[PDB]
């Protein structure tokens, strides 16, 4: 890819060096988890 | 390089004149780094991180 | 609330609480803490010591003291002199307290700029209307006998747990629950709170409860229809928002404090439907007759009367007898409860060891 | 008679020192007794005979704590065999470490 870019032609790829791999218990069993709204 | 100039320990290592001992110091510091550290804490303070060329 | 109402970016906001102790590093930011985290002087944690230095080192430009009715205390006043700030603001719904230190606020933070009426906002739809009531529960004969001989400290528990109050609370809860009303039951006594909660199988909250458990309880009550009533305590006496609450009840009280009376009422004053036609919130105050509670009741409700609130005397609750079952209906249970409540008062040698 | 002792262990460690040896180097049982007493400050009781005695003997007793360890009784004697070995090797009565012997020459 670098060789093509230096000669003018746009390369359809990139060097693989650029890729960046990225209390109360009686209520037990009754309360539903309304964590979000 | 796994460790850049942003580390104080690396700064002193790079200040060594003779090549043979400079390489040994760098190897000791760098051989224990197991990650590229794409982002490194800024040298001015450790609050914000300054981005450096890396891949994580 | 900060985040929702203004355009403050999250990056510039830092919360200084017991859970997390990371401070903003931006040039300007916001630290929201409590007096205990700024007024404590003797024992601060290593994690909390750096934050205190972080707060002290920088020169703040503005301080917002929520509930400024606690600053004139013996030690909280120290913060106003230590921390640096070019302007000071005080926020409190009630500006009264038992002692005379309230007047000291003039030279502590400054004068009182503005105050707003209660009834004026009620009639304009800004706050809900309340049908304040005062229920007189006669003392049962058996308990009242011990009331005379017993001392003041134990007398309180004696007339706060009379069986008649148990019956009234159960009937009111059932009647109001079928009416689709979210009820709040206040009780300063933790022992009564647990006994009432366990007897009726409803959640209760007080000081020892962890933050995670109470948050789950609050969210369930807010959004889960199964939990329509709760049992709050002195912890929830103020600064907790329950937009769904419409009805309010109180069993115990912290003697004659008129401020606690106003703060507790505030839980239902911010109800969701405060503008629908004919909306009237309810506040019931069960009190034992011929006890020191009348002294405390009329003494702790003299501030609301000044605002404009009027309490309705309920000598009889209609339809209370026809309820199928009532707690402590038989003398045997009353006697059992009476006794239960009455009884309340060389390095190598290291291996050896 | 000249004189706590209630909780002293019944197992006794006895050391027999040579009369000649303690005379080759100027030593007395009082100083060495304190040397043992300072290696372990107050975790064991020691009594030492006098120079006039025909035989030089040191008696040591380990004192157990208030809490009772039912499991240590099996190894109680073994522990004594441990400390005595370390009391023979890791004790510096006097001198500088790594100094084996000294000879006088004129
Ligand atoms: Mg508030
Ligand atoms: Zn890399």
């Amino acid at each position: 890819p670098r060789k093509l870019q230096d000669l003018g032609l746009k390369p359809a790829s990139v060097d693989p060096a650029t890729i960046k791999r990225q209390t109360n218990t009686h209520m037990t069993g009754i309360l539903k988890d309304y964590s979000h709204r | 390089l796994l460790l850049d100039e942003h580390n104080e320990l690396m700064r002193q290592a790079l200040a060594i004149k003779d090549s043979k001992k400079r390489f040994a110091a760098i190897w000791t510091l760098c051989k224990t780094k197991m990650v590229c550290e794409t982002d490194v804490p800024s040298e001015d303070d450790p609050t914000q991180l300054v981005s450096r060329g890396g891949c994580g | 609330q900060f985040l929702q109402w203004c355009t403050l970016q999250p990056e510039n906001c830092a919360v200084f609480t017991s859970d997390n102790k990371e401070m903003f590093q931006t040039e300007s930011g916001l630290v929201v803490s409590t007096y205990s985290m700024v007024a404590n002087t003797r024992n601060r944690s290593h994690d909390s010591q750096k934050v205190m230095d972080f707060l002290t080192g920088r020169e703040w430009g503005f301080i917002i003291l929520d509930e400024v009715h606690v600053v004139p205390a013996a030690m909280f006043r120290r913060v106003v002199s230590t921390i640096a700030a070019h302007a000071k603001l005080g926020l409190t719904a009630t500006l009264v307290r038992e002692d005379d230190k309230i007047g000291d606020l003039n030279f502590l933070i400054g004068p009182k700029l503005y105050e707003a009426n209660w009834m004026e906002l009620s009639q304009k739809g800004h706050i809900a209307n309340v049908q304040c009531a005062e229920v007189w529960c006669p003392m049962t004969a058996e308990f009242y006998q011990e009331y005379l001989r017993e001392t003041a400290r134990k007398r309180m528990l004696l007339y706060i747990m009379n069986p008649t109050k148990f019956q009234a609370c159960q009937f009111l809860i059932q009647y109001h629950e079928r009416r689709g009303d979210k009820i709040i039951v206040f009780s300063d006594n933790v022992y009564a709170l647990q006994e009432y909660a366990l007897k009726m199988g409803k959640p209760f909250i007080y000081g020892s409860t962890p933050q995670q458990e109470r948050m789950n309880i609050l969210q369930n009550f807010q959004y889960n229809d199964q939990i329509n009533t709760i049992f709050l305590s002195k912890v929830g006496d103020t600064s907790i928002d329950l937009p769904e609450a419409t009805c309010l009840i109180q069993i115990s009280s912290h003697y004659g404090s008129r401020r606690q009376e106003a703060q507790r009422l505030g839980r239902i004053l911010r109800a969701k439907r405060r503008n629908d036609e004919g909306f009237n919130a309810f506040f019931y105050s069960l009190v034992s007759k011929d006890t020191q509670e009348m002294y405390y009741s009329t003494k702790r409700q003299a501030f609301l009367v000044d605002q404009g609130y009027a309490f309705k005397v309920i000598t009889h609750l209609h339809g209370m007898e026809n309820i199928p079952n009532l707690a402590y209906a038989s003398p045997r249970e009353r006697r059992e409860l009476l006794q239960e409540v009455l009884l309340k008062n060389h390095p190598l040698i290291r291996k050896m060891y | 008679s000249l004189l706590s002792f209630d909780q002293q262990s019944p197992w006794l460690l006895r050391l027999e020192l040579d009369r000649a040896a303690m005379n080759d180097k100027d030593l007395t049982m009082g100083q060495v007794g304190e040397r043992i007493k300072q290696t372990f400050k107050n975790d064991l009781f020691v009594i030492w005979s006098e120079d006039n005695d025909e035989k030089l003997i040191i008696r040591c007793r380990v004192v157990r704590p208030k809490s009772l360890d039912a499991e240590t009784e099996a190894e109680e004697d073994h522990m004594l065999k441990k400390i005595e070995n370390t009391m023979l090797e890791n004790i510096t009565l006097r001198g500088v470490e790594n100094i084996e012997r000294v000879v006088m020459m004129k």
